[PDB]
């Protein structure tokens, strides 16, 4: 029968010009609304969303990943246990309805780069052809990662997502952005100063602040600051691994260097399970809200 | 001036929620990511006073007033490029008139 | 030595790209402050400030119009015909400071055409070109007209502007944005319920509605309707005389002849005085914010 | 529920701005440019009496809830395309939740 194929098919009459007035429309929404988790903005919740769906996908079956989009569907998502993406969703649906032709799976895809372009960050190149699939496919959780876990976890997990070492330390450099919510997940604080702003902050503390085991509220057990900030496990793993150690000080020492791997590590991730036909164009690169004047 | 002034308390929250990350707000304040906030009005581009800054503010050498700082909070890599000022930012002018307000009082 | 001769030069290296930059501020900054005036927003004021500027042109010695742009002091904005535009230029130069290459002219007049688009009004082509000019340029007072007055002088009016009777019924279709103010013209109130909406409504409520002469509280007399609206004697005119009111009754049955002839009247009064060489480039058709997604 | 709740009292102060001046509220309300607004929030589009609608506006037949109006305000010719009322539409959220938030209880 063979793993499932998942075929890009572009939205009817519909080119850059289109997606780049979804992108706006994105982009000025988080302008407008920046009083939301004590002003650190839509952001964060949009960046996790759209890994979150990619994340889901599985290499062995082809099942999962950003094309299926059918994560509007309740199955999906217990809420919680992966709680804080129900605002992420609330974030979007009105801007669906601004556009009822694009599908799910091409939005909050499109909402993670147009977050991180926004947010000072690298410029990623995004496709088109992601569509709904509700019906039969619903990928159960317990395919994402537990925060708990350390080095080898993390490896062999992203091994499943097509993700070599180099590619694992580039998107963890999104951890730099927003913060933990012990509501949420169990662990409570930021690991920056910057949350809103995408930068190599993170491969920075990692090196340069000093960490101490320490319990929550919520019991867990986490690597907590002097400055206030913190780290899970799974990140503090990457300082452990020598593998991984040697990649997070290259991004600590070249920014530039992080930003064009990044690039073209969350594009993967974003297209994971993805097959494009070659009569499909060249990826968008959509300019900001800055160099249009707003 | 030409810019208004808001209330006293409610952007309170927006420099603790904000940008007490990086700034303080007291007398020989410890330094943190960023200086000392303290008298800004009527100094510099950068004083900075025991903390690390790098050469690409200091540039201009342009007082902190009400007026000409205002650019400063809505794009910081317009007004001084090459900087390490990163920060999200506000677009309504209710916020920028909001926050001097107080360091323009708990900063004399 | 012939009346004065201005030439329209673009500013250095400059396009239509260029423009929508300012345009997009404008349009934006419109957006955010939508709290000014109770809630009626700089549309009608921006779109007033252009006429202003444009409206001390005189076609005899080619003095005033939008060319020179210069003039920081219309004898101090409390007393005559210009009380409440300094809202207006309180709301250009902050705009001005990030554009300071473009000239004040053209800010001048592009505010007026942003402002009519983004009231969902016609699409109004714009020029550049405008220089910026010395003390001795400046225009002074008494050269804008009286809001008490009979048609037979908006006509004798209008003539030195270069306005016909069907140009000028339909730039007085503008006064169907925003209201008159007490503490600045002596007259108070709405002439329509959608002050920043562009629309027909001017005609409609001018021969829809009954109007019955009453004193304000400046003591000046004025048409009120028992809808609440008013219209000023020079409005009022429109409709007294029969030459005007054969028009004004055409705008009223058609609004998409009125948007189009508000356009080439609006575009004419903000480009008299303009002397645009052959090499110049072509008219701007900007586009909206509801156009690239906003 | 997706749209959240604001405050009926700067949600009035927007209505008596922006709404007002084409809409009543209370119990046999005066029709205006626009409808009487009560009872609005259950009832279909363009089912008032005593009021000439265009055809677009009855067409859609609408439920008007909480959220499907927030969509309408936004942009109400793009919700409704060919309607006579005149709206430059609310493009903050929080205007659009603190106006239904009033308009819930007001219009009750
Ligand atoms: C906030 C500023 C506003 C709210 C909230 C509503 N309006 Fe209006 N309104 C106006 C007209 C001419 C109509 C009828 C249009 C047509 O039938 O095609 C309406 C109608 C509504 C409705 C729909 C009611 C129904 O379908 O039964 C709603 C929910 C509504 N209005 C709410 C006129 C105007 C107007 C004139 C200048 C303004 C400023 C507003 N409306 C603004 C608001
Ligand atoms: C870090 C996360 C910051 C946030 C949030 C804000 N600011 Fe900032 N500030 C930061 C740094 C790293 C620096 C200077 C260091 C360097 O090398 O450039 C500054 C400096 C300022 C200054 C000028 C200081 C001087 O001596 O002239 C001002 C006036 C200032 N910051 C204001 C400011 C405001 C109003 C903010 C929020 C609304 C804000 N900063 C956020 C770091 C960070
Ligand atoms: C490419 C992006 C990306 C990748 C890959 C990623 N995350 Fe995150 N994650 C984010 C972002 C952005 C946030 C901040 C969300 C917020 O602030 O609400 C976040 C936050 C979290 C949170 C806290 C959420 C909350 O509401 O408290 C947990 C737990 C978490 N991540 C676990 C993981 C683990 C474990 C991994 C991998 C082993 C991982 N994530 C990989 C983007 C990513
Ligand atoms: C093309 C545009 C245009 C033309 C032509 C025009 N006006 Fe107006 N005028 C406006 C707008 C828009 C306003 C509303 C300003 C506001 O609401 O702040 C206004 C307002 C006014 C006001 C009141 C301002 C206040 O603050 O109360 C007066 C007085 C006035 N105009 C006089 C005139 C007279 C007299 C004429 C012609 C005989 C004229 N204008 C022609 C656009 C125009
Ligand atoms: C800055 C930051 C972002 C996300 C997460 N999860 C953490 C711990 C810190
Ligand atoms: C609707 C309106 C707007 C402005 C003025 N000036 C008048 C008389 C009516």
């Amino acid at each position: 029968t063979t793993p499932l194929v998942h075929v890009a098919s572009v939205e009817k009459g519909r080119s850059y010009e289109d997606f780049q007035k979804v992108y706006n429309a994105i982009a000025l929404k988080l302008r407008e609304d920046d009083e939301y988790d004590n002003y650190i903005g839509y952001g964060p919740v949009l960046v996790r969303l759209a890994w979150h769906i990619s994340g889901t996908w599985d290499k062995h079956d082809n099942t999962g990943g950003s094309y299926g989009g059918t994560y509007r569907f309740k199955k999906e998502f217990n809420d919680p246990s992966n709680a804080g993406l129900q605002n992420g969703f609330k974030f979007l649906e009105p801007i669906h309805k601004e556009f009822p032709w694009i599908s799910s799976g091409d939005l909050f895809s499109l909402g993670g780069v147009t977050a991180v372009q926004e947010m000072q960050g690298p410029k990623i190149p995004w496709r088109c052809g992601r569509v709904d699939t509700p019906e039969d496919t619903t990928p159960d959780n317990g395919r994402l990662p537990d925060a708990d876990k350390d080095a080898g976890y993390v490896r062999t997990f992203f091994q499943r997502l097509n993700m070599n070492d180099r590619e694992v330390v580039a998107l963890m450099g999104a951890h730099a952005l927003g913060k933990t919510h012990l509501k949420n997940s169990g662990y409570e604080g930021p690991g920056g100063a910057a949350n809103n702003v995408f930068t190599n902050e993170f491969y920075l503390n990692l090196l340069n602040e000093d960490w101490k085991l320490e319990k929550n509220d919520a019991n867990n057990e986490q690597w907590d600051s002097k400055s206030g900030y913190m780290m899970l496990p799974t990140d503090y793993s990457l300082i452990q691994d020598p593998k991984y150690l040697s990649i997070v000080k290259e991004y600590a020492n070249d920014q530039d260097k992080f930003f064009k791997d990044f690039s073209k590590a969350f594009e993967k991730l974003l297209e994971n399970g993805i097959t494009f036909p070659k009569d499909a164009p060249s990826p968008f690169i959509f300019k900001t809200l800055e160099e249009q004047g707003l | 001036t030409e810019f208004k002034a808001g209330s006293a308390k409610k952007g309170a929250t927006l420099f603790k929620t904000r940008c007490l990350q990086c700034h303080t707000v007291e007398k020989g304040g410890p330094h943190k990511v960023g200086p000392n906030l303290h008298g800004i009005f009527g100094r510099h581009s950068g004083q900075a006073e025991g903390y690390s800054y790098t050469d690409a503010n200091i540039k201009k050498n342009v007082l902190w007033d009400e007026n000409n700082m205002s650019e400063y909070l809505t794009n910081p890599k317009k007004y001084i490029p090459g900087t390490k000022m990163a920060f999200g930012g506000l677009k309504k002018e209710k916020d920028r008139n909001d926050l001097i307000t107080y360091l323009k009082k708990a900063c004399e």
